[PDB]
């Protein structure tokens, strides 16, 4: 009913393929190992209305056969087997203030 | 929970007036720009800044109350998880009033606990008025600048300067305050006769830094009436005399 509450918005939300795009590269970059990871799929995402923007993301996300983007970023494909691809989930939280071209990771913890 | 049309009566009588242009910004209506930052509580920035406003111009008097107590204290609405304007009111009356934001701090998100007795005195509220979706004009220049809703989108947050007309949004989502309206001349580069365009003045809770300083211009008609984004199917101003 509410100003200034967490809304749906579709999967297809450009806004938010930025969004999470810089969050599963800032990721990679954060995690130490030498495969780069990336999502499986978008469970459930909100965008928030504030001083800005806020996104808040629940998705899969996996292990792939690929080097951290020396590569391209662009798609690889997930390890064959299910304990080296050690899927999981995580929930990030985006906050954009476009005004100031800034952007950032307010909270990204993973299963 | 009044009734306009009574209200109006004794705060406008004859008095007629220019529907062209009056901006509260010019005559001690309107307190500084504030921030919410991450968080959503634009309804209380609204709700708060019309009361100060109401304070500057019936009472004289410069004061900036704490959207912070309102935020914890408002168990009517969510805090940073949105709330709605009229709440924000109701409970301003219950509370019987709000701390001055110099004794209760704003800390946006951050965790805090809602404390009624933190200063030695409050501001708050006789009731307040909602007004008529064909009166925002009147309203604004006879009892003051309005808390309003309004549909924004990205077109919006991305607004710098001028009489704003893009994209609105796909709902009512965000809350801002009505500080009056104004009216520009425009040369049609075709015609090449200069055009009047009106349009409304309003406050944001966004920062300095957001559009002109803080605020924003959007397009509208001699009287009022074309309410761009549904800008104040929710308005509502406090009383405090």
């Amino acid at each position: 009913r509410l100003l200034g509450a967490p809304v749906p918005v579709d999967e297809n939300d450009e806004g938010l393929q930025r969004a999470l795009q810089f969050a599963m590269a800032e990721y990679n970059r954060a995690s130490n190992d030498k495969y780069s990871s990336r999502v499986v799929r978008v469970i459930s995402a909100k965008r928030q209305l504030v001083s800005g923007i806020k996104y808040i993301l629940q998705v899969e996300i996996g292990r792939t056969t690929c080097p951290k983007s020396s590569g391209d970023l662009q798609s690889c494909e997930f390890h064959d087997e299910p304990e080296m691809a050690k899927y999981t989930t995580c929930t990030f939280v985006v906050y954009s203030i476009p005004w100031l071209n800034q952007i950032k990771l307010l909270e990204s913890k993973c299963q | 929970q009044m009734n306009y049309e009574e209200v109006i009566k004794k705060y406008r009588g004859e008095e007629n007036f220019d529907h062209a242009a009056y901006d509260w910004r010019l005559h001690s209506g309107v307190t500084p720009v504030k921030d919410q930052k991450n968080c959503g509580s634009c309804w209380a920035f609204s709700s708060i800044g019309s009361v100060e406003s109401q304070y500057a111009i019936r009472k004289n008097k410069l004061i900036t109350l704490s959207e912070q107590e309102l935020v914890d204290c408002s168990f009517k609405n969510y805090g940073c998880n949105g709330g709605l304007i009229n709440n924000a009111f109701e409970d301003m009356i219950e509370l019987g009033g709000i701390c001055p934001d110099g004794d209760y701090p704003y800390v946006s998100d951050a965790p805090n606990l809602c404390n009624i007795d933190r200063c030695t005195e409050k501001y708050g509220i006789k009731n307040y008025l909602s007004v008529p979706d064909n009166k925002l004009k009147e309203a604004l220049r006879f009892l003051g600048p309005i808390s309003i809703s309004v549909a924004v989108s990205d077109d919006f947050a991305f607004y710098k300067e001028g009489i704003f007309d893009g994209e609105c949004g796909d709902q009512l989502n965000h809350a801002v305050m009505l500080v009056g309206f104004g009216m520009k001349e425009i040369v049609n580069p075709l015609t090449k006769k200069g055009e009047k365009h009106y349009y409304y003045i309003i406050k944001n809770s966004w920062g300095q830094q957001w559009g002109e300083r803080g605020f924003i211009n959007i397009e509208t008609d001699e009287s009022g009436l074309m309410r761009k984004c549904g800008l104040g199917t929710d308005a509502f101003i406090p009383l405090i005399e």
